[PDB]
């Protein structure tokens, strides 16, 4: 969920 | 810049639905034969054809039980013209017969497809938006689709998408939230939390399903029962994964192209997770999910 959205944009950040 | 959502085919003038005859589309599809069928079916069989006119169209034969799938989809696709839905153009009804004839496009429905590319697969995730919000924003009553899904999208001859399948379709006062129904209906993997603890459908229940047919686009991979998954839809297959790694879960064609879409790849499966969200209200309108995708590409 939030987990889950809050993830995601860790990744897109690295990236 | 400003966009204006719909601006499709003013209905006044658009060609009416040719009522036509039984012996007609039975003639054509040379005698409804297996080898001229494209569909086997839910609630009809699909025979590719072509009419007297030489126009291309797929004709529906609708199983008679001893009339609701056809008038739901009289009174909804029937009623009007979209660029992104499925052109609807005649109907047959004696006895109890009830045929519906379509415009016949080119490439059939996205999940057969599924020989393209990412910007190909934008146009399709963006023009199912733009048709479902058709459906819920520019309707009213509003049209609920209650069956959206990977063989519901259909490709034409520039691989646009259309939206299909009105057999489900229900109208919902734009006064209400929610309408309420008799049973529960859905395609598996696609079926929305709150419909299996409610007989109730929504417009957001329609993003939900919308969402599970981007994971497709995204990755490549049927809504279940595919070997990775294990236990679960992709909606589970896709959730789990993620904290392991994201880009692993997108669509190896994709990917092989070009390394620089990595990025663009990512933001596109935040909309998807958001009309998966398990809560109704925190789903984006499919306007906002326009929003979201047009708000990307800048
Ligand atoms: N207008 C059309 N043009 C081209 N192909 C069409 C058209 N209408 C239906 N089809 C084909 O028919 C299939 C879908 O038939 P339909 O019953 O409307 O949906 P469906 O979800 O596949 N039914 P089912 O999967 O058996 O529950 C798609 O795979 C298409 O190949």
């Amino acid at each position: 969920m939030e987990e889950l959205q809050a993830a995601i944009q860790a990744a897109i950040a690295h990236c | 810049d400003l966009e204006v959502l719909f601006q499709g085919p003013h209905m006044a003038f658009e060609k009416p639905l040719r009522k036509l005859t039984f012996a007609d589309l039975l003639q054509a599809t040379n005698g409804f034969h297996n080898d001229s069928l494209i569909g086997s079916g839910g609630f009809g069989d699909v025979y590719k054809a072509i009419l007297k006119d030489g126009s291309a169209v797929a004709i529906k034969k609708l199983i008679h039980v001893s009339d609701r799938e056809f008038m739901a989809e009289m009174e909804t696709i029937g009623k009007i013209k979209h660029r992104n839905l499925v052109p609807l153009l005649g109907y047959c009804k004696v006895g109890d017969e009830r045929l519906l004839v379509y415009e016949f496009m080119k490439y059939g429905s996205l999940e057969d497809v599924l020989k393209l590319n990412w910007s190909t697969r934008r146009k399709i995730a963006i023009g199912s938006a733009r048709g479902l919000a058709f459906l819920h924003h520019n309707c009213s009553p509003h049209i609920i689709h209650r069956d959206m899904k990977s063989s519901n999208v259909l490709l034409d001859e520039n691989l646009e998408a259309r939206v299909s399948d009105f057999g489900m379709a229900r109208l919902m006062s734009a006064m209400d939230t929610h309408l309420s129904v008799s049973t529960l209906a859905g395609t598996p993997g696609y079926v929305p939390p709150e419909y299996y603890q409610s007989f109730r459908c929504s417009t957001k229940g329609d993003v939900y399903s919308y969402g599970v047919v981007l994971l497709e686009l995204l990755t490549g991979k049927r809504p279940t029962d595919s070997p990775d998954f294990g236990d679960n839809n992709l909606v589970g297959w896709v959730k789990q994964h993620a904290k392991l790694r994201i880009s692993d879960v997108f669509d190896p064609e994709l990917m092989k192209e070009d390394p620089a879409l990595e990025i663009e790849l990512l933001q596109h499966l935040k909309v998807a997770v958001a009309c998966l969200d398990d809560r109704a209200w925190r789903r984006p309108t499919m306007v906002q999910v326009m929003a979201m995708f047009k708000e990307i590409q800048a």
